[PDB]
């Protein structure tokens, strides 16, 4: 069970670490949180009270460096830090726990919700979507754009998310004009799974981080490519089944754990309802079916 | 963006254009079997691709032979078509390809977006416009050429006949989608103000007949009252 500790908390500030959170007031006597899983990815993330213009965070795996949370006053955020100095991070985090000024992560014995969002979500796929080579955590906010997005203006600050267009000669063949528009099978699993991602793995576990990122950050691009992500599957007559399997436990839980208040803005309609009911794989979804029916009729 | 009537003298500019209409490419006869059930059977159809600027039409003839054994024939026509404007387009010299591609129907624009994602500088594009080129087969020449059909072919006409020698081409299109219009309000009609004298011939190279200049201003009028009049026919008015 690891440790992130702060500094101090000088500005009033909503904190989440991965599905929870809690508020942090101005000044108060907040020196960061404890018992965080091992063997996970997390993500410790920020919205403050004054301007709650731009949700930011950090995706940090306590195994590869002793992390922890300062305030610049000159940037105006929370920013993450890595301590090399062994010693001096072990006696800090001792003495914040022997005075009690540390929030536990508050996770529920029989709650398997991060591992179910994060199954495939690794730490190194995660810093080649969001390259900052210095740092072992990765900062993503809610205006970050992506690479797909650019093309259509900082590149350093870019979400760097796998392109996918359905209407692009990577997607289509020369003289397979209306088979490979109609049944995306060869893109999904010749050009992608096979020739870019590798395995389904790599495929969903960028899935997933698109997924968390646009439920954390409101970050729009985000969405785009998770829905994108499942299109690409839906839309493949040629799927292996254990693929499918998968990504119907995948989608349920993002759609379980995704706010009832958000889903307007988070939940695309057309694609869901593709999805759901029209595509090749209208009928392989139940568990993703069933949530989604009695929690957002509405949105179908 | 969509085509309509606020950007219309776009049509007569310089920049090549071609309208696409698909309406007439998979034409069937529905039919009782003897089981009494039904059943469609299939007849030559044709792509209409027209320069409204220079009236030249690329009439691709869609032969029954290429539904053979094919499933989903009204989905598969649209991609037939847009593979058959692709190869057209591809066939033509790159200072004759045109820059923009006009559908008349805007089921059409996927498949031909797909079709063309390697001519990235072609812009494809509906319109709001309701275009009576379906009327295209009630044009006896065209018509015949395409039943007659025993193979696909492609066949070229000037859908203007000799009329751009005399007028601009707003008005040879104007006078076009007046003709086609009444053809396909009320066909025989139609027919019958472009024939009723037997003095006025359509050249064997020609479409339409050989009506002066005065005699158009007549036959234009002729069908303008036609379509008045079917509209009142149709609504009672
Ligand atoms: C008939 C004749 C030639 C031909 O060339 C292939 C061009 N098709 C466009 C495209 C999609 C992806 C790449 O290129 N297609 C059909």
């Amino acid at each position: 069970m690891n440790t992130v500790p702060f500094t101090s908390a000088p500005i009033e500030v909503t904190i989440g670490i991965d599905q929870y959170s809690f508020n942090v007031k101005e000044n108060q006597p907040f020196h960061g949180i404890k018992d965080i899983p091992i063997g996970h990815v997390h993500v410790i993330h920020f919205q403050h009270a004054d301007n709650s213009s731009m949700r930011y965070g950090y995706w940090f795996d306590c195994r590869m460096g002793n992390f922890y949370i300062q305030y610049d006053p000159k940037d105006g955020l929370y920013k993450m830090m890595e301590e090399r100095d062994g010693a001096k991070f072990e006696n800090i985090v001792h003495n914040f726990k022997e005075r009690q000024m540390m929030v536990s992560y508050p996770k529920i014995d029989e709650d398997d919700t991060w591992y179910n969002l994060t199954e495939f979500v690794q730490m190194d796929k995660i810093r080649k979507i969001v390259r900052k080579d210095e740092n072992q955590f990765s900062y993503v906010d809610s205006s970050m754009t992506t690479v797909q997005e650019n093309e259509l203006s900082d590149p350093a600050h870019s979400l760097n998310y796998t392109v996918i267009n359905f209407k692009s000669r990577e997607a289509i063949r020369p003289g397979h004009e209306m088979e490979d528009f109609l049944d995306k099978s060869y893109y999904l699993n010749t050009v992608m799974l096979q020739g870019i991602f590798k395995n389904s793995s790599n495929y969903f576990g960028e899935l997933q981080f698109a997924f968390l990122n646009a439920m954390f950050f409101g970050n729009y691009g985000s969405s785009l490519q998770w829905h994108a992500m499942i299109e690409l599957i839906c839309s493949s007559a040629t799927v292996p089944k254990h693929m499918l399997d998968k990504l119907d436990e995948i989608l349920y839980y993002q759609i379980k754990t995704l706010p009832e208040q958000y889903s307007d803005i988070l939940l695309n309609e057309r694609v869901w309802n593709i999805c759901l009911y029209s595509s090749f794989q209208k009928n392989s979804l139940h568990n993703t079916e069933k949530i989604m029916e009695n929690k957002y009729p509405e949105l179908l | 963006g969509a085509m309509n009537s606020s950007n219309y003298a776009e049509l007569f500019n310089n920049d090549i254009k071609l309208f696409v209409d698909d309406t007439n490419v998979y034409r069937v006869t529905v039919h009782k079997t003897f089981e009494g059930n039904v059943a469609t059977k299939a007849i030559n159809g044709c792509i209409f691709t027209l320069n409204p600027k220079t009236g030249h039409l690329f009439l691709k003839i869609i032969h029954t032979s290429v539904w053979a054994g094919q499933k989903r024939l009204s989905q598969l026509a649209k991609w037939k078509t847009a593979e058959e404007v692709s190869a057209l387009v591809r066939s033509l010299p790159k200072e004759e390809q045109p820059k923009q591609i006009i559908v008349t129907r805007k089921a059409m624009l996927d498949p031909l977006e797909v079709h063309m994602l390697d001519f990235p500088n072609i812009a494809i594009r509906p319109t709001e416009l309701r275009l009576p080129f379906s009327a295209a087969m009630s044009i006896d020449k065209l018509s015949d050429v395409v039943m007659k059909a025993t193979e696909p072919q492609m066949v070229l006409f000037n859908i203007y006949d000799d009329w751009l020698d005399r007028i601009s081409s707003y008005t040879a299109f104007s006078r076009l989608t007046l003709l086609l219009r009444a053809l396909k309000t009320n066909e025989e009609s139609a027919k019958m103000i472009l024939l009723s004298d037997p003095t006025i011939t359509i050249k064997s190279y020609h479409l339409w007949p050989s009506f002066t200049d005065e005699q158009w201003i007549t036959i234009e009028s002729q069908m303008r009252d036609l379509i008045l009049t079917e509209y009142g026919r149709k609504y009672n008015v």
